[PDB]
């Protein structure tokens, strides 16, 4: 996986160059948001599991889902759910306290689209779901740490779409 | 399509439509997703006068 | 670096970053400045640290330029020079990242196999990185001097 | 596709011989239930409209699913609904008169998980109004021929499943 | 809306858009304040025009509400004055808009094969929809009739 | 594709209510802004070509993309860059008068960094172009404008990166 | 099923199925009829059981159902006897299978992540299914009420 | 301690400690007199914490005191607040040790075990030692009430 | 393993008390030396090497074991017995920035003794290596810092002996 | 508001306002900002305090929600909500006021006559304003938190 | 593990005959037993966590053993205690259904005391613990099957001790 850090420097070393100063101000940048990022992590950390809580109670719940026939019926399925939910939550803090998207589809996306295919998961509602996990942990954390969260869940849903 | 007419897309594979229509931007709010409708609350609406 | 370091434990063990890793991700955060004005002074003298650097090697192992030497040859000795901007830049990598994993991941895995299918002495590679820190710690102020040779010697440790 | 008929002659057929004594008992045992086939199948084609509307009536409507906000709301979603409930029936009426489910493994089951969890289309509610489907069949033609109908609306079901 | 049909036509033709088009989304959008003033009245005013509408509906047309027909039955009723307050609902949707297009998407495509399905006279459903337009007509000014006509008699164009 | 218009009565009607007064608000900030997006929708339609010109010789030009071993080296992958960043900008330019991502989601971004990833067109040069044409188009175009049109063209960045 | 755990037995060390499973499926076979009485009964009963152990259950603990409770309002009291009618449904299908596998595979894994999740007691849940047990095995003769009593401890076990 | 874990990291990846961690230690050492001095603070406020947090707690859940709950009586109270004083032994030992391992080590995995043995509500002494938490930040300053808030809310996550 | 501070916590607990200024005092001590150690670290992973060879130069060449017939004739044999000084040596570093040598007396000296007494080799010669390890170490990196390297190192000599 | 306090003695008195008085406005119009804030602070979260406070007035209270109690109804339950969200706005008066006399003035008099003839108990809707200071002390910085209960200590007091 | 009914199977394998009256009058026993040793063994698998936990609420509880300074003090040793009282349970179900020690012998017997002399655990308090056991399942059950369970705990505690 890449940080940012290690993001700037495959991109200097790349070409084969020094760090100038429009890169520097990449190192800046993330130092500058490091605190913040550290924070909203804490905070996610701490209430990991009652953002998929209510983001189940505010998505999937009283659904065609959880109904006799549902992709989430039986209990196994449920728990395989809230265990889906508790993966991309821990690795969108993950992505969220590097700076970049490369765990992401480095440890989640490639591949699981064609899991969900073959095991028949409905990935339109697992976005709605990730958009509730987004939504719950906007209120929780706050605007500024809460849209680059976002950021990764959007990528996390535009990776299973 | 006649003798006049320019061929369009048709028909789409369901993963194609997927990739379309299940992105973050351009799915809609009820596809796979309990719609609650939200209200004003009864004593909002009580204390409006 | 120290929050992929941290990012990947926590990955394997399958848990959140506790608070005792995020303090330390917080401290690299906060203790940023330091290492980016020694990676802008490097930067700075990348050129004459490596001149420098390889004209001590080469007065003091003239075994290198002599004939039947593995640098015999002028484009053997610029790509000589060549690899010591190179590990020098490894060194800025470091400084500027916190960590030693850029350098283990770029230019110290499969070196020692490296140089022993080219020929290249391997402890002449180490006194040429530490000759580029002496000339280094000579240009630069001494607790900085101190924090670019910490890395410099990881690099002449692995070297031999 | 493949019937009782075509599923004996495949199956002597890639032996390479002819038809057997117990080919010639299937085939008996086949024509025997061909009565019931045609007659049952005269009657689902007659009322075939009136299936689809009692099974809507009974599970579908004055639900959430047809309300706002369901995926029966829009009137092009409700004709696509009726259209699927058309769609299981006449291909049931198929694998009836067929007495194999091929015809369903073949040009119903193929993807409609994938184009379901695709358009969103509740697997639960339709699978009730499959259900549904199957008790107003049964209602209306009896209970062996209505059994003989559950067979592959119940096969249609499982593979929703 | 307008905007989304010219965007369509430009994305068709894979081109920026005509300024003929841009002078059709400036006249549109100096307009709509006149589309959301009849929004406004319909919204406020739905449930007189529903109430009224479905009273000269049964009125001229009785076999639908006598025992035998379709809406016979005070749910029945009820479920029919929702189809009308449904089909209100998508003509302030297309007033705002100001094209047919949300109304022909949510509320006219498939609607004769759904209400041959129910059972309900699709004729019945026009004479709702015609007796909704007159009295919205008469409810609203006369310009503010003409436009919100336009919308009115596509429902009954497409349902005849 | 969806609109502002049409994101406001797609929420109404799946919440299945009339147009209250915050959903009039929306549409009074619509038409407010409507007046802005017509005229820096035809100003880019002016300076079409020549923003993506002086953007490749901000971002692209004279670099080893250009240079022999690039993936912009030939006159056939030039023309298929500067027809990809024409795209670019004229969806950007749908978003920009739509006042949604809808189109760009749709049309744009559906399997395009798999198309990428399969044809080795680096992502973070075709991103870096993409940040030369926002800069060109806010200073050719205004100041809330050319904000818009940058917000667009960041989404178009963040949904290929 | 006791023929799929027979099976299976034979199956995972690579021979026909033994006498003692054979005298097993036999055991099975014959008491296949007084298992599907008890589930006759049972399925027969549904919904009086569910009831009194409903009411059973909201007596002996008011604090789930009083206010601040997880199941305090009509919506989620409904919810809880619909929970109640999944798990006689499970136990019905126990009672044929012979054993407790469907159980298991259905409502039994993941159980305690699930009601976790939802904030449930799990230990009402337990209750609630013990209550479940006693007014069913008031319903039946001696043996079937044993026999039944065995999948409802099977169920409380893995509850608690 | 942090310490201990760098030098789990230095032998299992088996070289000397990296240069980022050896100034991590040098800034887990400059921080460690906040850090005891956040000790002395919260030592000195031992019995005040945890008496105003107990009131707290059974303030906010009188079912705990009330029959049926768990702890009834004098002596159950009296462990009950044993319990409350050992967890807050343990956050003022984590504050100390400079990570969540010493927590983990005594009294804070296997709790699910503890407290089902105990069939003492797990969500209940969550939210006592959330009372203890808030209470101890309205007691401390700013900066020591936001260092000591990470160590809670992570006995708050792993004993939820 | 145990460190300083980790072992007067446990001190703490096996009575059941807070901390006071019994164990405090020495965790003033700790604090006060640890930039000592962490120097004194970084001093002997930068002379790592030197320090093993200048030792063995010292104590072990031109000595009995290293003739043929000896303990280190063999490459194999020589090779191995420098990866234990300097096992020894970073082991004995780990325990300098511990504080404590539980690390030393646990994971190097759990069956050493033992295994040395199985394969033969000499434990006092072991024992004059790691005294030459701790004169060079105490030449090389002062008098506190030497005397702090040379209680471990003599403990790990107890631990042979 | 302490400029209507001074300029009513000032009245009474028959005479100009003192130099101390003028000083009171003066402070007054100081903290008028931080007033503003707090106030700021209640009306954007104003239906969360309301619906909190409420459940855990529920809780505390289930009698007076279950069927027999004065709130037993969804409307009389509204109607309980509603009378929180009166006396939440009147505390955001009595914050942008500086003084508790709006508070008094429009709800605080006569309270206890007006519950005893609705047949509410006062002693409950004082424990209903306990919540909501302690939700607006949870949800406020703890400054704030103390100059927003000394207003809801004024109701409390006034309740009781 | 061997049987009570395979034990005199085992034996006349030793001895190299049938079987022999003095051996038939013993099956005959155990056949006559094993029912009610196979419903005892239901019922305390029905209330398996009852005895576990009122073996630790009357016999550690408030003790020396699980007070600061004691074996049984952290969470972890109480989870692992609490975890072999369950599994002394298990095996003591196994072997009262089975009507042979051999499983304790085998799978209990085997180092359990060497280990508990390794780690320093309490034999005495485990012996006691073993009694609460005994008294626990002799009034659930009753003494009929009360002493056929004390039979095989007091060869755990020969075994222990
Ligand atoms: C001369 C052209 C080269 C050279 C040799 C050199 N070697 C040493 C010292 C030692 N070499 C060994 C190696 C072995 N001993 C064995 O028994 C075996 C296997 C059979 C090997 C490979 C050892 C152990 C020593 C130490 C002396 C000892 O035996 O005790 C030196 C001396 C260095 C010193 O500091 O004393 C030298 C000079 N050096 C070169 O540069 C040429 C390549
Ligand atoms: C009233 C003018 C006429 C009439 C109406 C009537 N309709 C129904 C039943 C339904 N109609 C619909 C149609 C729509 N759903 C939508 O979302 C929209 C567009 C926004 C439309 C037009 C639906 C879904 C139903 C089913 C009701 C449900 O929600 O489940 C009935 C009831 C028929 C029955 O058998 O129950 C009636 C009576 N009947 C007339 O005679 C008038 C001409
Ligand atoms: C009743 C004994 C207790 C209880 C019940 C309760 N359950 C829920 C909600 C749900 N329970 C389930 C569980 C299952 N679904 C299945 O398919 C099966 C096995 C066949 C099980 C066990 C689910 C999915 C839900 C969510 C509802 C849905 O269908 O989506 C609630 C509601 C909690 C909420 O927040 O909505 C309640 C109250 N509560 C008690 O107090 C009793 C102990
Ligand atoms: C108080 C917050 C809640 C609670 C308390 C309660 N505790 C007990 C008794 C015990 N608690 C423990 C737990 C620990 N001991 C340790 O040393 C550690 C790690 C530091 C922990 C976590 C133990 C072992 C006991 C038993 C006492 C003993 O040591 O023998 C009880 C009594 C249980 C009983 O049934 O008698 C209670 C009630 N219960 C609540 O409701 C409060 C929320
Ligand atoms: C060198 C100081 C003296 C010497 C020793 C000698 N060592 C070996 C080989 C081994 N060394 C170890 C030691 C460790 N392994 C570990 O993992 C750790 C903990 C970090 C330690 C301390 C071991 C276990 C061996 C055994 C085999 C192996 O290579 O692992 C040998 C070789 C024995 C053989 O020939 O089989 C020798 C001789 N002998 C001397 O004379 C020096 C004074
Ligand atoms: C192998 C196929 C191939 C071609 C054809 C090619 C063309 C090419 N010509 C360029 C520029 C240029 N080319 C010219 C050349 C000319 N100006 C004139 O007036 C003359 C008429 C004309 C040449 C006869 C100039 C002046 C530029 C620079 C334009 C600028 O920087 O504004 C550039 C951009 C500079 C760069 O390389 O980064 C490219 C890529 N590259 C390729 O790989």
């Amino acid at each position: 996986m890449q940080d940012a850090i290690t993001a700037v420097i495959n991109s200097a070393d790349v070409q084969g160059k020094y760090l100038d100063g429009a890169a520097m101000d990449k190192l800046k940048s993330y130092f500058a948001s490091g605190e913040l990022r550290v924070r909203a992590a804490s905070v996610i950390s701490a209430n990991a599991a009652t953002i998929v809580k209510e983001a189940v109670a505010k998505s999937l719940l009283y659904s065609d889902v959880t109904r006799p026939g549902g992709n989430m019926y039986t209990t196994r399925r449920y728990a395989a759910c809230i265990r889906d939910l508790d993966y991309y939550l821990r690795y969108a803090t993950y992505a969220m306290l590097a700076g970049d998207a490369s765990i992401l589809d480095e440890r989640v996306l490639n591949g699981l689209k064609e899991t969900y295919n073959s095991l028949g998961v409905p990935i339109s509602s697992t976005v709605q779901a990730i958009q509730a996990i987004k939504e719950v942990t906007a209120s929780l954390v706050g605007a500024d740490a809460g849209k680059e969260m976002g950021v990764y869940l959007d990528y996390i849903c535009s990776g299973l779409s | 399509f006649g003798e006049d007419t320019v061929p369009y897309e048709r028909y789409l594979t369901p993963g194609g439509l997927q990739m379309r229509s299940a992105r973050v931007g351009s799915l809609r709010e009820d596809i796979g997703q309990r719609v609650d409708k939200e209200v004003t609350p009864r004593f909002v609406e009580l204390g409006q006068v | 670096s120290i929050v992929t370091k941290s990012i990947v434990n926590a990955d394997a063990e399958a848990r959140y970053l506790s608070p005792g890793e995020l303090d330390r991700i917080k401290a690299f955060v906060t203790g940023g400045a330091a290492r980016l004005r020694i990676a802008e002074t490097l930067t700075g003298s990348r050129e004459t640290i490596v001149k420098q650097a390889g004209d001590r090697l080469f007065q003091k192992r003239p075994d290198i330029v002599s004939p039947g030497g593995n640098a015999y040859g002028e484009e053997m000795t610029a790509t000589c020079l060549r690899d010591m901007d190179y590990y020098l830049r490894l060194v800025t990598y470091g400084v500027v990242s916190g960590d030693v994993t850029p350098i283990e991941e770029i230019g110290l895995v499969g070196v020692r196999e490296m140089y022993r299918s080219l020929g290249t002495p391997i402890e002449a590679v180490a006194q040429s990185v530490r000759e580029m820190k002496e000339v280094a710690s000579g240009l630069m102020s001494s607790d900085d001097a101190a924090e670019a040779s910490a890395y410099f010697d990881f690099v002449i440790g692995k070297m031999s």
